[PDB]
């Protein structure tokens, strides 16, 4: 598969998730490091993520980065971005290869999906192409239920309804709530956090997005 | 002789005993290398230029707090062992500096531009000449001043001049060609003369006609736009990091000022910015006074009378006039400069400046 | 014993056989039974 | 042979490169050894940088007071005080 | 020159080149950085084919995704004349 | 001896004893960066003659200095910072340059600007510092920038401002000169006949102070270059090289030496040893026809 | 004096050095990217022989040794980047960095406004000062506190000089990456600097990494490459990753500064990466009045100074405009010889900088 | 004799010191001073020219013809090559301009200096390769009945320090000395497009091979019996100092029409 869409979710903790599930050796793969300002190395480097992945199956590889195994564009700059083009490809050209054999995955990450060779066309490459919305009042609930577990409470916290006060907001943004409501506690001298303490969270930056707005006159 | 050798005998003889014990151990072929960091372990990892690398001890000719990484040591045949300690060699005011060491000019050989020379006079050359009113207070001279006027004419000349009164080394970087166009050249090029600098303070650094990183933007992208932001974001960051009252001075220069972001030169670092304001009729005679001096001329010229005549003109014109004046004469085969001659590069010069026909002259 | 030789081959009257070492370098062995075939294989020490 | 060089600055009167010339001059004084010459250099350089200030005096006359040698720091700081006249404070301060 | 003489012994072949831009380039800008060693390859794949050994129990297949990183050595007709298109 | 020794020597040392027993030369790496020396010039005023009006021009603003220095001085004229040459393309911009480089006996150094085009840290700048040391141990000179000039006699080199910025150095080291130092023994000199090469320094006086102005050929003009082209080489000997020149109009003078070159192919397929008047009428004739196209 | 008791000190380090020499060659003989002990006769497995290099190997698994000690021999020895690992003997540090950045331990610049910047301040206060202080109160709570800041606004508005004096008081390093310089053309190098910074980073936990404009460095990646936004977004998006892939909360703290606001990307905005946005934009007629006071309090004047009208000449201001103010004012009595500053300096220096920032 | 015998290191002679002193460059890095011998310092002694040097000894042991060889792959040598007038008819234009240009000095040196025009040194070629401008080229040598010399141009590219100088100068040499013939440079726009306005960058190992070049072209061919013939994809610039008079004095273009 092909994930590209927003983290701060939990995009990475999901990855690593599917890989103790299915008890896959999980292989954080970096694409910058292939791509070697030196001859081939890069590509033998390719075939060796396969050979280990093989031998130690279920695997997934986890690429971090799609900038380096991509981003090729369709100019004549595609001369340049020539390293890229050949990582890619023979990480491919293995994976059809074997395609009715399922011992090795291969996931790509990213914020957002970038210029590339055709692969989204066939099963025996990246087939799939999944993409991550945003929470919802439900999903905001359960990851809130999550975090509470790990911090201290007044245990009265409603989620479904701090669900409601928040709009728009990612996982990874109700995480930075958590910390804000603290950073109240923090200042108020109390070591737990009432409804308020939260409410107040919320109004402070989060940095991507924060429910706070009543101005206008 | 005989006098001598009696001091000379003991004098010669510590010296020779450390010596001898040192050339003992010191023993050639050795190489020279450089110290990569001074480690945890009390070893020091030295990179060396035959290809190896070690952890090494120290003979204590001078002392580690005394020694810092980079600095330049002398190292055993294998064990690399730091046998006696060396200077630095290629400093590198040979490579991203021209150098103008005591340049020439002063202040009196201008003056008549009085008031401007005070101003640049409070940020440059009064600190130095007293430092008491600086420390007392509490607040620093402008490290930083921008002259804007124009090359040869007076942008240049209270340049040399301020540069040599405080007797700091005035080092001249081309703004232009620092223009290189490829992303790697620039932000290393500027970094590099900042510290070399420091290092050597009191020091001058002279950035002429910066017109090209000038610009801002508001977003970044490619290899186009980017290269150019790299420059300027580099000088900004360095001025931002550090603060300096005069380890470190800058005299930024170009033609006019409305070229240059206001958010590059960063108020309370860089306090003054210092106009170019023309020679008036006491400046003409002074300026003349001086050219005068160095020339063989007939005794009809009038010094005065060329200078009423001319409305308001630019040093530069002053210069010209001189220099076209000899050419004047030595085309006629003669050494000497009648009056007739001034006045035609005069006629000639104040015509072209006082030219802007009907937006100036309606 | 190690400090030893490996080589790092990439290569899959009486027959000769080529060994490329990792000084990059190549050499020649017999593989005439004095030298077994199932000591070569590509891609290994 | 404190006198002889004393008697230097008086004959080094109305000589403008012989002026210069002590620059290079005390860097003999500084070869040579002895206690009755460690002693005489801060006075020979306090004479001629009161009749002809000299700014390679005073950088090496800091140095002295920092010296070990007992006569030597007394006679650079007494020497450093008469430069330093004329004013009351400067770099003095 | 070992691909080319394998080629030749061991004949038939398909001699299969996977994305030409790297050893048939364009140039990145007009400019080089890494950019030489593509038109040092790329010089002696041409000299093969304009030589006295010709092309007929050797053949040689180019792969690219996009036609707009060959070089126009290339799209001349003579080293590569046959132009199949994926329909 | 340690006055042997000097920095940069070469020198031969034992490996067997580490005693250095003879001395080379001195070596340098601007010089085989593509800047060169080229002494004694071959270039004379008759190679592109009819240049008259620049002729005094030229020897007041470059000779005089270089060949009489302290007269300058005394007469109340500094030295001139540059000489910019302006005139019609194809002419003998680069030739002159040469000529008078020659004329005083002075090194002709040519420097190609943008190989002054490195892409590391400041080795570029390192040869630009360089470039001003050697020219002021080897003064006199007449320091030639190549590849701010279109010019057919040579070849039009040069684009963008990566020319620009190396002929703006050019002139801030002329004040340099003035400065500290307060000498000038090396003058600098620009041709050009392209208004997208210039700077604004180079429009201001105290930075640059000489245009001198480069002529175009004519009838009698072209007949003088074309004299020295011919007496380089066999000719016949009843020529009337005025009346070749007639029948040229509008040619510069890098055209003068296209025809002997192009008249020169017409001898040699009639296995000639020497070129004839015919040839060269025929020559002019192949010029004109390129001129005139559609 | 000075000089016999250099020479003491030679003579005495030059005999143990001697001796040690001897000993060094009888045995045929810390940061370190790679570890390289090249012949080792002292020492699966059961002795080292450990040699990383591309034109030989000698792989032993098992490190430890106590006894000898190991090291020694050819000398790069430590933890290696391959892990087969130089385990203990002479300290490794976790694959310790050879590339070199500007470390300044304690920088020195304390409290140049504490009124005026009052809120700003406070922020920075809760995030870094009192988390080093007590680390204790945030691990009770059970939050992590901001792992990274954002500073906005011009650059040199006082921003620095704020940042320096906290990390002062705490005793911690500003380890300063300057984003324009990473600017390589070069395949991967750029990158490759910043997980070398992570991992010595990590090694330093307490320390205040300073990244100078995301302007400069990572200010697009909706173009997909360009060949200045591909090293360039390379370099980025390895640098996130490293963050929400985790470092120390509460001891490593990243500072962002930004002129301008149309480079960010909501890559960089997310938890994990920003978390603070504080401003050093814009502040009140009462708080322009705190600063001019604060700085003007080191100086002697002369009276009749009132920060109220000295302030409200300012129409709109960034703290690099005060700070201007108070030392230009300061000038104007110097040229006419004078220690003090009075109410007529002030309003003329306000009068000369407000005027040039426009445009 | 027996002192002096196989195996032997190759280097290369750079210049004469003095009497019975000399200085080569070993190719493997490794510079020294050496001895020449008595009987080899006088009448057989050139300034620049390959030589057997002993690894032990440290002397003069033998001077070579000049072709010592480079890390770099060989460049190939083809007596009479077999493209010889395949194409023709229709090219009119093309191979009367190849025809005065290249055949002639080859043929006679002589008549060009005796009409005292300077004889093409170098010619620069423009326009496509092998689809009419290199059957020519191939054909002229082999009808001029000169060694063909075919002189792989993008291959100095090599990545060290000079391996690539020490081979054009082997080959300028070895063309004098084989004369007549063709050095025929594929791809010369590969080692000589740099620098015209501050791009093309990262050039700086092909510049000490251009230096090279340029004095072993135009420091012989005086007269004119060795060919240069320049070869390009279609047109490149090219660094100023081959293009002037002297050199690349016929450029010669392929017609469009």
């Amino acid at each position: 598969a092909l994930m590209y869409g927003p983290p701060g979710t939990g995009k990475t903790l999901l990855a690593r998730a599917c890989a103790a599930q299915t008890n896959a050796t999980f292989l954080k793969l970096a694409a910058p490091q292939l791509v070697q300002m030196y001859i081939g190395e890069g590509a033998k480097l390719v075939r060796d993520a396969f050979a280990l992945a093989k031998e130690k199956a279920p695997t997934i590889i986890f690429i971090d980065e799609l900038d380096a195994i991509g981003t090729k564009r369709f100019d004549s700059e595609k001369s340049g971005d020539r390293e890229v083009q050949r990582t890619m490809l023979e990480l491919l050209n293995q994976l059809d290869g074997f395609s009715s054999d399922d011992r090795v995955k291969v996931l790509a990450a990213t914020n957002r999906v970038d210029v590339l060779d055709p692969a989204l066309l066939r099963s025996g490459r990246l087939d799939r192409k999944i993409e991550f919305p945003l929470p919802s009042e439900d999903s905001r609930a359960q990851i809130l239920q999550i975090h509470s577990r790990k911090m201290t409470t007044d245990d009265d916290i409603n989620w479904q309804e701090l669900a409601r006060s928040t709009d728009e907001f990612n996982g990874a943004q109700l995480k930075a709530v958590t910390v804000e409501a603290g950073m109240i506690a923090l200042r108020n001298g109390q070591s737990s956090v009432k409804h308020e303490d939260f409410v107040e969270g919320i109004s402070e930056v989060q940095a991507r997005k924060s429910k706070s707005v009543s101005f206008y006159a | 002789f005989v006098s001598n050798s009696e001091i000379l005998k003991p004098f010669e003889k510590k010296q020779e005993e450390e010596k001898k014990q040192l050339e003992e151990i010191r023993g050639n072929p050795l190489s020279i290398g450089t110290l990569e960091e001074i480690i945890d372990d009390d070893h020091a990892i030295v990179t060396s230029p035959t290809m190896p690398d070690y952890y090494v001890s120290i003979l204590s000719f001078v002392d580690k707090e005394l020694l810092e990484p980079g600095c330049s040591v002398l190292l055993h045949h294998k064990t690399m062992s730091i046998v006696g300690v060396l200077q630095d060699d290629a400093d590198p005011m040979v490579s991203v500096m021209k150098m103008d060491k005591s340049p020439t000019e002063s202040y009196s050989d201008i003056g008549g531009l009085e008031s401007q020379i005070q101003e640049i006079k409070e940020s440059v050359e009064l600190p130095l000449t007293h430092p008491e009113l600086y420390e007392e207070m509490g607040i620093k001279p402008p490290k930083g001043v921008i002259l804007y006027g124009a090359p040869g004419t007076g942008k240049t000349l209270l340049a040399k001049a301020v540069a040599n009164q405080t007797s700091a080394t005035f080092l001249r970087i081309v703004g232009s060609e620092l223009i290189q166009k490829y992303l790697g050249d620039g932000p290393r090029l500027c970094r590099q003369i900042f510290k070399v600098a420091g290092e050597n303070a009191p020091s001058i650094v002279f950035i002429d006609e910066i017109d090209a990183i000038g610009t801002k933007r508001y977003d970044s992208n490619s290899g186009g736009e980017r290269e150019i932001q790299r420059t300027m974001l580099e000088l900004l960051n360095q001025l931002d990091g550090f603060d300096d009252r005069g380890d470190v001075k800058v005299i930024m220069a170009t033609n006019k000022i409305e070229t240059l972001d206001p958010a590059l030169i960063r108020p309370g670092r860089i306090d003054r910015k210092i106009l170019f304001e023309n020679p008036d009729l006491s400046t003409k005679k002074k300026i003349l006074g001086i050219h005068t001096s160095k020339m063989n001329l007939s005794e009809d010229v009038n010094l005065e009378t060329l200078v009423t005549t001319k409305d308001d003109l630019s040093g530069a014109d002053i210069q010209a006039m001189c220099t076209e004046a000899g050419l004047l004469a030595l085309r006629e085969r003669r050494m000497q400069v009648t009056a007739e001659d001034f006045k035609q590069a005069k006629e000639r010069v104040m015509k072209n400046k006082v030219e802007e026909n009907l937006e100036g002259l309606y | 014993q190690l400090p030893y030789l490996v080589a790092n081959v990439v290569e899959v009257v009486g027959k000769a056989a080529v060994v490329k070492t990792s000084s990059r370098q190549t050499v020649f062995l017999p593989m005439v039974g004095l030298v077994d075939p199932d000591k070569l294989k590509p891609n290994d020490l | 042979l404190a006198y002889a060089v004393l008697g230097i600055a008086l004959i080094a009167l109305g000589e403008d490169i012989g002026k210069e010339m002590s620059l290079r001059h005390f860097g003999h004084l500084m070869h040579y050894g002895n206690e009755h010459i460690r002693r005489m250099v801060p006075l020979a350089m306090g004479i001629v940088s009161v009749s002809d200030p000299q700014m390679k005096v005073f950088d090496t006359l800091t140095r002295f007071s920092h010296d070990a040698d007992l006569e030597v720091s007394m006679n650079s700081i007494f020497a450093m005080g008469l430069c330093g006249a004329g004013t009351n404070n400067a770099r003095l301060a | 020159r070992e691909m080319f003489a394998y080629a030749k012994e061991h004949e038939p072949c398909i001699i299969f080149m996977d994305e030409v831009d790297a050893i048939g380039g364009r140039r990145f800008s007009e400019g080089t950085s890494a950019d030489r060693e593509i038109q040092r390859t790329l010089m002696e794949l041409l000299t093969q084919m304009d030589g006295f050994d010709n092309l007929g129990q050797t053949k040689i297949i180019m792969a690219t995704n996009r036609p707009d990183t060959l070089d126009p050595a290339l799209l001349r007709p003579g080293r590569l004349d046959r132009k199949v298109e994926i329909p | 001896n340690v006055k042997d020794l000097k920095a940069s020597q070469r020198v031969c040392l034992r490996s067997d004893s580490y005693m250095l027993h003879k001395v080379l030369e001195n070596k340098a790496d601007p010089l085989v960066s593509l800047m060169m020396v080229e002494k004694v010039p071959d270039s004379t005023y008759d190679m592109v003659g009819g240049l008259t009006k620049q002729i005094k021009e030229i020897k007041e603003v470059i000779e005089l200095p270089v060949k009489h220095p302290e007269l300058f001085e005394s007469l109340g004229i500094a030295q001139p910072k540059g000489v910019i040459l302006y005139g019609p393309p194809g002419t003998g911009k680069t030739l002159l340059a040469r000529a008078v480089a020659h004329h005083t006996d002075c090194k002709f150094i040519r420097v190609s600007g943008a190989e002054l085009v490195q892409k590391y840290i400041g080795e570029g700048s390192r040869m630009v510092r360089e470039l001003f040391v050697m020219a002021r141990e080897h003064a006199p000179s007449i320091i030639f920038m190549d590849e701010i000039d279109s010019i057919g006699s040579t070849r039009v080199e040069g684009s963008g401002g990566g020319d620009s910025e190396v002929q703006r150095t050019m002139l801030e080291l002329l004040n340099q000169l003035d400065g500290f130092e307060t000498s000038k023994n090396i003058k600098i000199i620009m041709a050009t006949n392209r208004l997208d090469i210039l700077d604004p320094a180079l429009l201001r006086p105290g930075r640059i102070d000489r245009k001198i102005e480069f002529p175009p050929p004519s009838v009698a003009a072209r007949a003088e270059i074309l004299r020295i082209h011919s007496r380089k080489m066999n000719l016949t000997r009843g020529i009337n090289l005025r009346k070749v020149a007639e029948k040229m109009n509008g040619c510069s003078g890098a055209d003068v030496k296209g025809v002997c070159t192009e008249a020169g192919m017409y001898a040699l397929r009639e296995r000639r040893i020497h070129v004839t008047q015919e040839d060269f009428e025929l020559a002019v004739g192949k010029v004109m026809n390129k001129n005139q196209e559609t | 004096l000075k000089q016999t008791e250099n020479d003491l000190k030679d003579i005495e380090a030059r005999i143990k050095e001697k001796a040690g020499v001897k000993e060094s060659d009888t045995g045929l003989a810390h940061p370190l990217q790679v570890a390289r002990c090249t012949k080792i006769i002292k020492g699966e497995d059961a002795k080292y022989v450990i040699n990383l290099k591309q034109i030989a190997k000698f792989v032993v698994g098992l490190g430890e040794r106590v006894s000898p000690t190991d090291i020694e021999e050819g000398m790069r020895v430590g933890v290696d980047r391959s892990k087969y690992n130089i385990e203990l003997p002479l300290p490794p540090r976790i694959d310790p960095s050879v590339t070199m950045m500007t470390v300044e331990e304690k920088p020195d610049v304390t409290y140049s406004d504490v009124g005026g910047c009052k809120d700003q301040i406070e922020k920075l206060r809760e995030v870094v000062e009192l988390p080093l202080l007590s680390p204790e109160r945030f691990a009770t709570l059970g939050i992590d506190p901001p792992k990274g800041i954002l500073l906005y606004g011009p650059p040199g508005t006082g921003k620095t000089l704020c940042a320096r004096a906290v990390a002062n008081r705490t005793d911690a390093t500003f380890i300063r990456v300057i984003g324009s310089e990473l600017v390589q053309k070069y395949v991967g190098e750029g990158a490759r600097m910043v997980r070398e910074l992570f991992e010595m980073a990590r090694t330093k936990k307490a320390c205040i990494i300073f990244f100078d404009e995301i302007d400069a460095v990572g200010g697009a990646r909706f173009d997909d490459g360009a060949g200045g936004d591909n090293e360039v977004q390379r370099t980025m998006l390895e640098l996130i990753t490293q963050l929400d892939g985790f470092d120390p909360r509460g001891n490593i703290k990243v500072m962002f500064a930004t002129n301008r606001p149309n480079t960010l990307d909501p890559a960089l905005l997310r938890p994990g990466r920003i978390d603070r946005k504080v401003e050093f934009s814009l502040p009140d007629l009462e708080g322009r009045a705190n600063i001019f006071r604060i700085h003007s309090k080191s100086m002697s004047v002369e009276r009749g100074i009132r920060w109220e009208l000295i302030s409200r000449l300012c129409p709109n201001s960034t703290g690099a405009e005060l700070r201007s103010v108070c030392t230009e004012a300061g000038m104007f009595a110097i040229r006419a010889r004078r220690k003090v500053a009075t109410e007529k300096d002030f309003l003329k220096a306000v009068d000369k900088v407000i005027s040039g920032y426009k445009k | 004799k027996r002192i002096q015998s196989v195996p032997l290191v190759i280097g290369q002679f750079l210049e004469p010191i003095d009497q019975n002193t000399g200085i080569v460059s070993s190719t493997t890095g490794m510079s020294y001073v050496v001895r020449i011998l008595s009987t080899l310092d006088r009448e057989l002694l050139k300034p620049s020219m390959s030589v057997a040097l002993h690894r032990h000894s440290n002397a003069l042991v033998d001077i070579l013809p000049p072709d010592s060889d480079s890390s770099i792959s060989v460049m190939g040598e083809n007596e009479k090559p077999d493209v010889t007038y395949a194409d023709v008819g229709g090219l009119d234009m093309q191979k009367q301009e190849i025809r005065e240009a290249v055949e002639l000095p080859l043929v006679q040196a002589d008549l060009y200096e005796q009409i005292g025009i300077d004889p093409p040194r170098g010619v620069l070629l423009y326009g496509p390769p092998g689809t009419g401008k290199t059957m020519l080229v191939k054909a002229v040598a082999n009808s001029t009945k000169a060694a063909f010399i075919r002189v792989n141009g993008s291959e100095f590219v090599h990545k060290y320090l000079g391996e690539g100088p020490r081979m054009v100068r082997d080959v300028f040499r070895l063309a004098r000395e084989n004369a007549p013939s063709i050095i025929f440079i594929d791809e010369v726009d590969s080692i000589a497009t740099k620098r015209f306005d501050a791009q093309t960058g990262s050039d700086r190992e092909v510049q000490r091979i251009l230096i090279e070049l340029l004095t072993q072209m135009d420091g012989f061919d005086q007269s004119t019996n060795v060919k240069v013939i320049m070869a390009t994809n279609r047109a490149d610039t090219l660094d100023p100092a081959l293009l002037r008079p002297g050199r690349l004095d016929r450029k010669i273009e392929f017609p469009s029409l």
